[PDB]
């Protein structure tokens, strides 16, 4: 059974119950909501490509230390920021 | 009042029998009008994880439930037309709702009449509350599984197959007749008989089941993918309520969970 | 005979049949609900010949018309938009002070043209001198002079 | 103001004189009432006089630098979200808004408005304890315009609804990391605690990576000996807990999620995935490694790759920092070559590669390298195009697989065609061949483009739609362009056979129609406004030649918007097309030669007019009322628009290559430049 | 509600599995409370407005508003005479048809909504996927622990479809630029200037003209650029957490993983079922070792 | 030693700019708290407390008073369950859980009300939610307004 | 509240005072040139609800100029 | 839906240019294969086939056409392990190890079709292992080994000397039925010929790599004439690492 | 009950019909109710 105590916690269910007449209830129609996908589609480019790809949008040398988007990590770079990858190195 | 509906609560888990072992479990436009009731009482219950509904038979019944009680329907319509008949008869005897110029013929006539048409409001009333019935194991908003054990005249086919959870056992059976008595089926079922994937699994069955009433079984419902569920164990019914009572919280993810590896290790057929 | 089978496929009128239409789900919700509804309503309204077509086959007692359109005004996303800039968007953007920014890009400007081409050259320069990487801008001082 | 609600006020026309020597036409609409105007089209109401008088005074200080006053301060003040000090948007706040808020503020408290603030105490109040009731909030706009007055919201078509959830259902495929995560983007974890960084937490993987990808003299090693459990985890209920806690964070970081082969969770209840290491040893059989990439290492044998690149390069072919790049991120990091690297390899291995693919039978996979497809990914070549077996590996895997292969010591110039173009392009702009490639590939695929160019053309020849077709394949490549003289013809062909029976023509090719809804008086506008033709119609952004699928959604709303409005300009307004002369017998574009290609344009003009009126169909055509006002216009430029738009809707890719071969001459001198000095670069470089 | 919180957690979780990105509870919730909202606006002018359902012939007539409320009845003496019953289920198929027409009315308005939550989702969602690291493979290759293997079948059959172009990057600002360039272009030109004295030029206007909306006036008063959140170039919740504390960065990205496996669970089972529709697949597991033997 | 905080998705810092204050602050009757707590994924009691709060802010923001009535409004069932236990058992204060009667209810208690709420139907939408329709005799009339002397 | 011809109109709803009766008015003009708000005499019938707090309907019934 | 869906099928996307007919024909042979599957369910014996750990749907690169290798792997083969699980059932040698069945059975003549399945088993495994679909370089390690035996005076000698030896040893072999193999003898290597019913674990020596001489596995592609064609592509198929690893393991 | 994938799929059973989870004539497309998350932080806790 249920305690007299805990029943308040039952309050907002029941009131959105109350306020669901009307376009709350409706559902659009067509669609689920279930979305499968059909086709395969993969954006990656070889690395001189992507070299001066942002170069407009942002500054150049956009992927430069950037590990996880380049192949070659270390492109780009000036000299000094290539210097202190070792330095930190050793 | 009837004591023709009954019931088992466990904790998280409702039962909600059919007790109508005489005229083959056929419901009555007040037993429907009643089950629509106990249903959506059981269903809209707060601590209701799964509501099942089956059929109580004390071994006199192998049906799960029959359609509209058609002895019950067909004696007031019989009624009705004998009622139309002696006013027309009187009608036509002073002819030698209806406006006279004799205050006798229009008493009688009108009181005649209005009986007619209040039997046949009994009849009317019978095919909503049955149809109306449908929608609400249709709509039920928290699970709702019905046991399928045993015959299914039209309407009752209508009661199993709509519910989001339906189970068949090997005793489940779908008879969706009546051009037999001189009548067009009733239940939905149609609509699942005109699905276009019964077209392109069994084309022809749609006719070959409207017309020459005929018996669909477990197989064939499964086949046909009109339910997902299937089980072969002794009082069923017993397990759900026993492994209900074992489980603990309300959140969803919970409910979801324990119905889901209920559904797993019986009603699906992994093994 | 077939022209009654023809018959059957009209929709139901009270004129021939004498029965209403079912539509279930409302009758399933709404059937012991009526009664509420419509004393809400003040109750009926009996009047004379609303259906009934008169001698030319003019309406008597004209019939009540539906006012109801879709409103095409109402999109919520542009009520409550972006508070500065003005974008349509639900998205929430913290953005930076304007005029900390212009000052920033300012300044980053001027930094990054002072250490690829250091001379004015006009092409870029990935070895450039120790002075020009460690050096600070004159513009700094200037603005605080 | 787009709304109901946006009409303006009573405004002055003169007397009778003024107003009957104002207005030329005048046509009127029955009689409804008058809503009064809002308050922001109130001028009386909505007057801002004093603050733009405050604008101006201050408006000599916005002209100056912006500069910290502390100075050595650089990076921007973050305005957060919400916050009141930064909200400009007023949406209802009029003069009046303005005015009854100033003043319900100034009676909270008066000291907030001096320049000067005396002592500010709370004393009584006048309504009572509760006055508040008759105070609080903010000024409350009228309903009637919270309601009523907002935009016109501009409507979102299907087609722009259809290209999102076509982005919504690509987004939801799988990305190889997910349901198995590599033990290399699980070293990664970093805590701001003061107990994480004392325990090396990934260290023999990093140890590892280290070791086989890095040079010795730059490497740092971690050592697990002197770290504080030994760089491993504690036995079980020694550690006081530290251990577990260590476990617990692990476990959660490195678990898997999303859908596996057999269609499960990796934590699914009854069935498992990697059964006693059953997938790792199917990794050590088989292994990552390319079939090309073995081929190339055997025949480059021992010799510098560096050598090998200024050979493979004469001075003019490519910069050889990109085939460099391209080389290096192939064979460690393993990836599918750039179609730049790809031609070079063809070349250079051709007789490996025919060695190699010599003896196979018929129904078995080949080696080949052949880009005419657009996109690089190698799980869309069938694995066929380099010797792989993989769709996709990670790249820390597959360079430290290979790296325990020892091999490696770690310790006329003048006329072109069209293919000409682009198998030279192809070493000196990788991506840009790779987009055209693409484009034509997706424009292959169109049913509609093909169904445009096979109904234009038939009646020409009129014959076999195998001719017809074989043309439309050889027209995707540039190696046909239609002759001028066929082209006019199939134009009025087109004419024809769209007025003889219309269904079929006004159902498919779009003629705009005339609304006699709209009248007003001049020449051209009443030929458009009553049962006319306005315009040639071109294809729908959806089922037009490709655009991708970035800008395809502003694209749409932009030729919507534009064709709504009757805007004629950007991608409503058709290019003017070339054709091939008459007196010309050439095929295709040409590079070099500006004299086979001929434009129409309105003022020197092809001959449309002379061959229409000299047809034997032109009173046929003259029947349709229609068709007079796209005959005759006050622009004589109908004709002519009619033409380049009808050409442009059938036959896109002419404007395509048109504009490939623009750009070709436009951009290869620079090209050149860059290739022979980068590539004598690295010549002196070397031989220094 | 359903159809929403369903594509909601798609964006959620694709956005996590694809990158490292986590999105903000506050954002998630917000992102629906703006389709409700939206519903709610929709609702209050919805009942401004009268939905007229008629029975047998005009006979019976209700008037309803078009969330199925019920405001006026008007009945013929002919009614009357029926039976309580027959009356009831009379006025009560009147009212039937009063809210079908209304729940019409209400879908199509119901549409609009989804279309301009879909174009709200759209920075977002073509911000995952419109970067040059995005990828997917077909969803029948196997995964191994190295990486995915190639499906072997039909090597006609996989094409790789690519949304960016592999060239220097063209975003969709700069399309709107170019759009607002042709409108200045074409505004300026002389053909441009008569047709600005036109009905059509004013009609174009006073809608898509911001720029002159007077001071106070409701809308946004610039054109605005096109939102741009490029995902894995944005830090967005993560890094909060992993700086605050590393209990609840674990919790959220817990989230967004469970969601993700959720919502591809419901495309797996969206599949199975158009599988067994179409007869290809059967009703119970017949092929065990598409299972068991990993 | 205070470093940490519970619940992090909402941070106090972030809740300082009140959300659609360009909104309600213009028609708070179009916005009864339903409206913004569909924006939290807290629960009711928190989630209420928060647009109080967010009111509050607001109304210091805009240099205006804000209104004290708005935690009763808010909260108005709380309200009255405590002035009726204050008259119940005799004390004044807040009524803590103790003290709650130990009634039990049955599983389906809820239904009539249940089906009371689902065919529920409103003219317009501030009929549907208006602050006032918890009450409905005198005594609800009473014990809502009890303190204010004006009303 | 809306504006209008310069001034207010207001939407209000009258009622008994235990809610049992009510009248709804749309547009009614807000004037603070009456002390004391009038209504047709006809609604006084209309609007009285005779509680057990108010044995008849009103505390105060009487008569002004 | 992987379970649900039959053996041979592939799950994909619907370009809907099913006619209704052949869409029900569709079904029908779903149907089917679910009947056929329950009575697979019940014939399986203790031994099965081997899963293959790279995709055979298209040919093997450069050596089998679909047709070829589904010849091999869905006729022969699963023959082999039916017959294999018929002797081994109801005898002294009900589940074990393909060893102990391999090894207990040698040399018999009463037992000889136990054996003879039994290694036949043995030997696809092998060669389906052997098989690397785009084939590998010989691993450093394993050419030194091969060499200072093989090689005379010439840079990985050993590689071409293995490759002419191996096609020598299959070409000796008159009578197509069997299996060529290079092994460790655990003293040195060399390339041994198997006859069919004969395998290299009963002889007690160490596979390294397998190559299969049966002409039903070169007729439908290389024809009958066509043995040298097909081993020189084997070895552009074959895996060496696999080789190199058990050389390995067998040395210490 | 969230890691064990199992039950997960009973959130989506709505798919079980496609032209009806289309259609939208039945309002209830979730487990406990009208959709999935209607309140997920209250009703959960009415068990003591
Ligand atoms: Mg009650």
């Amino acid at each position: 059974k249920v305690p007299h105590s805990l029943i308040y916690n039952i309050y907002p269910y029941l009131e959105e119950i109350r306020r669901r007449k009307g376009m709350m209830a409706m559902h659009p129609p067509g669609k689920d909501g279930l979305l499968m996908p059909d086709r395969v589609v993969d954006n990656r480019l070889p690395d001189h490509l992507k070299r001066g790809y942002y170069d407009d949008v942002y500054w150049k040398d956009f992927f430069a230390g950037s590990d996880e988007h380049l192949n070659e990590p270390r492109m780009g770079l000036r000299g000094d920021e290539m210097r202190r990858r070792l330095e930190e190195a050793q | 009042a009837n004591r023709t509906i009954t019931g088992n609560d466990g904790r998280f888990s409702k039962t909600i029998m059919i007790n109508e072992p005489q005229c083959n479990q056929a419901l009555s436009a007040k037993t429907a009008s009643e089950l629509s009731k106990e249903i959506d009482k059981a269903t809209n219950a707060v601590y209701s994880k799964l509501s099942v509904l089956e059929a109580a038979q004390s071994g006199l019944t192998d049906y799960f439930c029959g359609g509209l009680n058609f002895e019950i329907v067909g004696f007031e319509l019989h009624m009705a037309a004998m009622l139309r008949e002696r006013a027309a008869a009187i009608l036509e005897r002073s002819g030698a709702c209806a406006m006279l110029l004799e205050k006798a013929d229009e008493r009688e006539v009108n009181k005649l009449l209005r009986d007619a048409s209040r039997y046949e409001d009994r009849v009317d009333d019978a095919l909503r509350q049955h149809a109306s019935l449908i929608w609400r194991v249709y709509t039920a908003p928290r699970p709702l599984m019905t046991l399928t054990n045993g015959k299914c005249r039209g309407t009752g086919c209508g009661l199993s197959l709509f519910a989001k959870y339906c189970a068949l056992k090997d005793s489940s059976e779908f008879i969706f007749d009546g051009p037999n008595v001189g009548i067009t089926p009733y239940g939905g079922m149609t609509r699942l008989l005109a699905r276009p994937e019964t077209s392109l699994k069994y084309p022809g069955l749609a006719e070959f089941v409207v017309l020459t009433g005929a018996s669909l079984f477990a197989g064939d419902a499964l086949r046909l993918g009109w339910t997902d569920l299937f089980t072969t164990i002794p009082d069923m019914t017993y397990h759900i309520k026993e492994w209900f009572d074992t489980t603990e919280h309300m959140h969803n993810d919970a409910v979801a969970w324990q119905l889901g590896h209920l559904l797993e290790t019986c009603f699906k057929m992994k093994e | 005979d077939d022209s009654d089978i023809l018959r059957l496929r009209a929709p139901l009128t009270y004129d021939m049949d004498s029965t209403a239409a079912l539509h279930v789900p409302t009758h399933c919700g709404k059937a012991s609900r009526l009664a509420g509804m419509l004393q809400d309503a003040g109750g009926v309204q009996v009047l004379d010949g609303l259906g009934e077509v008169d001698d030319k086959g003019e309406p008597k007692v004209p019939p009540l018309q539906s006012n109801a359109s879709v409103p095409t005004n109402v999109s919520f996303y542009e009520m409550a938009r972006h508070p500065w800039e003005d974008r349509a968007s639900s998205w929430r953007r913290d953005g930076f002070t304007e005029g900390s920014l212009e000052y920033f890009e300012s300044q980053y400007r001027s930094a990054e043209r002072a250490v690829y081409d250091e001379e004015g050259r006009g092409v870029r320069n990935y070895w450039p001198s120790r002075d020009a990487v460690e050096g600070i801008a004159q513009e700094e001082e200037n603005d605080a002079q | 103001g787009g709304s109901v609600l946006d009409r303006s006020v009573a405004v002055p026309i003169g007397d009778s004189t003024q107003v009957r020597e104002l207005f030329v036409e005048t046509k009127v609409l029955g009689v409804e009432p008058l809503q009064s105007p809002p308050s922001w089209r109130t001028p009386f109401r909505n007057d801002f006089a004093e603050e733009r008088l405050k604008e101006l005074q201050r408006a000599p200080f916005k002209r100056e630098k912006y500069v910290s006053l502390i100075q050595g301060k650089y990076t921007p003040k973050v305005k957060k979200f919400g916050y009141t000090q930064h909200t400009t948007v007023d949406d209802f706040e009029t003069k009046e808004y303005k005015d009854r808020l100033l003043s319900k503020q100034f009676f909270q408290n008066p000291q907030a408005f001096e320049v000067v603030p005396d002592r500010h105490e709370r004393s009584v109040q006048f309504g009572g304890k509760w006055e508040y009731q008759r105070t609080h909030g903010l000024p409350t706009v009228d309903r009637n315009e919270l309601e009523n007055g907002w935009s016109e919201v501009e409507p979102i078509s299907d087609g722009e609804m259809k290209v999102i959830e076509q982005a919504l259902r690509d987004i939801s495929g799988p990305r190889p990391g997910n349901f198995v995560k590599p033990p290399s983007k699980t070293k990664s974890l970093q805590l701001s605690e003061s107990w994480w960084e004392p325990l090396g937490y990934g260290w023999e993987q990093h140890n590892e990576e280290q070791k086989a990808l890095c040079d010795v003299t730059e490497q740092r090693l971690i050592d697990g000996s002197n770290l504080p459990f030994g760089g491993k985890l504690p036995p079980f209920g020694t550690s006081y807990g530290m251990g577990e806690r260590m476990r617990a964070i692990i476990e959660d970081y490195s678990k898997g999620f999303g859908l596996g082969p057999h269609g499960h969770s990796p934590t699914h209840d009854t069935i498992h995935y990697n059964t006693l290491n059953a997938e790792g040893e199917r990794v050590r059989d088989l292994g990552y490694t390319d079939a090309l990439g073995r081929l190339f290492s055997e025949k480059l044998g021992d010799r510098d790759v560096h050598q090998w690149a200024v050979e493979s390069c004469a001075d003019g072919e490519a910069d050889v920092r990109q085939l460099l790049l391209s080389l290096h991120e192939w064979r460690e990091r393993g990836r599918p070559p750039s179609l730049l690297l790809a031609n070079v390899l063809s070349k250079y291995l051709e007789e490996e590669i025919a060695a190699f693919n010599k003896g196979i039978p018929e129904n078995a996979p080949k080696l080949q390298l052949e880009t005419s497809d657009g996109t690089l990914a190698h799980s869309g070549s069938g694995g066929s195009r380099s010797g792989t077996m993989w769709a996709d590996v990670d790249p820390t895997t597959f360079a430290l697989h290979q790296a325990s292969q020892s091999t490696r010591s770690t310790r006329q110039n003048e006329d072109k065609m069209v293919v000409h173009v682009l198998e030279e392009l192809s070493l000196r702009n990788d991506g840009l061949v790779m987009d055209i490639q693409y484009a034509i590939r997706e424009n292959k695929k169109n049913r509609r483009l093909r169904w445009e160019f096979v109904t234009t053309l038939l009646p020409v020849f009129g014959g076999n739609e195998a001719k017809v077709e074989q043309l439309y394949s050889d027209y995707c490549d540039g190696k046909y362009v239609p002759n001028i003289t066929v082209a006019v013809e199939a134009f009025i062909a087109f004419l024809h056979n769209a007025t003889q029976h219309p269904e079929t023509y006004s159902a498919s090719d779009y003629f705009d129609i005339d609304d006699g809804k709209s009248s007003t008086a001049s020449g051209t506008g009443d030929q458009p406004s009553a049962g006319q033709y306005t315009t040639l119609k071109l294809l729908d952004p959806l089922e037009g030649p490709f655009v991708f699928d970035n800008v395809k959604v502003e694209y749409i709303q932009t030729v919507e918007r534009f064709r709504r409005h009757g805007i004629r300009a950007g991608p409503v307004m058709a290019p003017a097309t070339g054709f091939i002369a008459a007196n010309c017998k050439s095929l295709n574009y040409f590079t070099r030669r500006q004299e086979e290609v001929v434009y129409v344009t309105n003022d020197s003009d092809q001959g449309l007019r002379r061959s229409l009126e000299n047809s034997a169909y032109h009173k046929t055509i003259a029947a349709n009322p229609a068709l007079q006002y796209l005959l005759k216009a006050r622009r004589g430029a109908a004709l002519v628009e009619t033409f380049n738009r009808f050409f442009y809707r059938t036959m896109p890719m002419l404007n395509f290559y048109q504009n490939v071969l623009k750009h070709y001459s436009e951009t290869i001198q620079p090209l050149r430049q860059a290739a022979k000095s980068s590539t004598r670069g690295l010549a002196r470089a070397l031989e220094s | 509600m359903e159809v929403y919180r369903r594509i909601t957690e798609r964006v959620r979780g694709a956005l996590w599995a694809h990158h490292g990105r986590l999105m903000s509870e506050r954002q998630f919730h917000r992102i629906l409370a703006f389709v409700y909202n939206n519903k709610y606006e929709y609702q209050i002018r919805f009942d401004r407005m009268e939905v007229v359902g008629r029975e047998w012939g005009g006979r019976v007539e209700v008037v309803t508003t078009p969330a199925g409320f019920l405001k006026r009845v008007r009945v013929n003496p002919c009614v009357e005479d029926l039976t309580l019953y027959q009356q009831q289920q009379l006025i009560l198929s009147a009212y039937a048809n009063a809210c079908a027409d209304g729940r019409k009315l209400m879908e199509q308005a119901e549409m609009n909504i989804y279309k301009q939550f879909l174009k709200d989702l759209k920075p977002i969602v073509m911000g995952i996927r419109d970067n040059p690291e995005f990828y997917t493979v077909s969803e029948n290759s196997i995964e191994t622990i190295g990486g995915v293997l190639q499906t072997g079948d039909s090597n006609n059959l996989c094409h790789t479809h690519r949304t960016i172009p592999a060239a220097k990057a063209r975003q969709p600002a700069d399309e709107v630029r170019a759009r607002q360039e042709w409108e200045q272009k074409w505004i300026n030109s002389p053909r441009g200037q008569s047709w600005a004295l036109t009905l059509r030029g004013k009609t174009y206007f006073a809608l898509h003209g911001p720029q002159y909306r007077p001071r106070g006036a409701p809308g946004a008063k610039k054109e605005t650029l096109p939102l741009d959140i490029p995902a894995p170039y944005t830090a967005m919740d993560e890094k909060r957490l992993l700086k605050k504390n590393w209990m609840a960065y674990l919790d959220n990205k817990h989230v967004a993983e469970v969601m993700w496996t959720r919502v591809k669970i419901a495309d797996r089972e969206k599949r199975q079922r158009l599988l067994q529709e179409t007869g290809r697949a059967w009703h119970r597991p017949i092929n065990e070792e598409a299972i068991n033997r990993w | 030693r205070l470093r940490y905080e519970i619940n992090e998705d909402y941070k106090v810092r972030d809740e300082l700019g009140p959300e659609l204050f360009a909104l309600w602050s213009k028609a708070p009757e179009r916005w009864p708290p339903e409206r913004l707590s569909k924006m939290y994924g807290l629960d009711f009691t928190l989630v209420r407390k928060i647009l109080v709060w967010h009111h509050f802010k607001a109304c210091y923001d805009a240099c205006v008073e804000p209104d004290w009535s708005l935690p009763k409004r808010l909260f108005a069932l709380e309200w009255i369950r405590d002035v009726r236990a204050r008259k119940h058992g005799l004390f004044y204060g807040k009524m803590r859980f103790a003290e709650q009667k130990i009634t039990f209810y049955s599983d389906r208690f809820l239904f009539r009300d249940l089906v009371n709420r689902r065919e529920a139907s409103y003219a317009n939408v501030w009929e549907m939610d208006d602050p006032y329709r918890f009450l409905q005799t005198e005594q609800d009339y009473e014990d809502y307004w009890g303190d204010n002397y004006d009303v | 509240f809306r504006m209008s011809g310069g001034d207010m109109f207001v939407e209000y709803k009258v009622l008994s005072r235990d809610h049992r009766r009510s009248i709804r008015v749309e547009d009614a003009i807000v004037d603070p040139t009456f002390k004391r708000t009038v209504l047709p005499l006809g609604w006084l019938e209309l609007l009285r609800s005779p509680s057990l707090r108010l044995p008849t309907g009103y505390f105060v019934e009487e008569t002004v100029h | 839906y992987h379970a649900y869906v039959p053996k041979g099928a592939s799950v994909q996307m619907g370009e809907t240019f099913m006619p209704s007919n052949i869409a029900t024909a569709v079904f029908r042979e779903t149907e089917a294969a679910a009947a056929r599957a329950d009575k697979t369910k019940e014939e399986t014996g203790f031994f099965s086939q081997p899963r293959l750990n790279y995709p055979v749907s298209s040919g093997i690169p450069a050596l089998f056409s679909k047709d070829q290798f589904d010849m091999q792997y869905s006729l022969f083969h699963r023959d082999v392990v039916e017959t294999l699980n018929r002797h081994t059932l109801g005898t002294p040698l009900e589940g074990h190890n393909l060893e102990t069945v391999i090894r207990k059975t040698s040399f018999d003549a009463t037992q000889a079709v136990a054996h003879t399945a039994a290694s036949e088993h043995f030997n696809y495994c092998f060669f389906y292992k052997s098989l690397r679909p785009w084939g590998t370089a010989p691993p450093p390690r394993l050419r030194e080994a091969l060499q200072l035996q093989y090689g005379t005076n010439g840079s990985a000698d050993a590689m071409d000397e293995v490759r002419r030896i191996v096609w020598v040893t299959a070409a000796s072999h008159q009578e197509r039925c069997g299996w060529v193999y290079l092994v460790w003898s655990g003293v040195h290597f060399d390339v041994v010929e198997f006859p069919h019913g004969s395998c290299p674990i009963a002889s007690d020596l160490i596979p390294l790599l397998a190559l299969n001489v049966h002409e039903s596995a070169y007729i439908l592609d290389y024809g009958t004439s066509g043995l040298k064609q097909y081993v020189e592509n084997y070895f552009k198929a074959c895996n060496w690492p696999l080789a190199e690893r058990y050389y390995l393991m067998a040395i210490g | 009950f969230v890691d064990l994938e199992t039950g997960t799929s009973l959130y989506f059973r709505d798919t079980r019909d496609s032209a009806e989870a289309i259609a939208h004539a039945a309002d209830s497309k979730g487990i406990k109710g009208m959709d999935n998350a209607i309140d997920l932080y209250n009703e959960y806790r009415i068990v003591p």
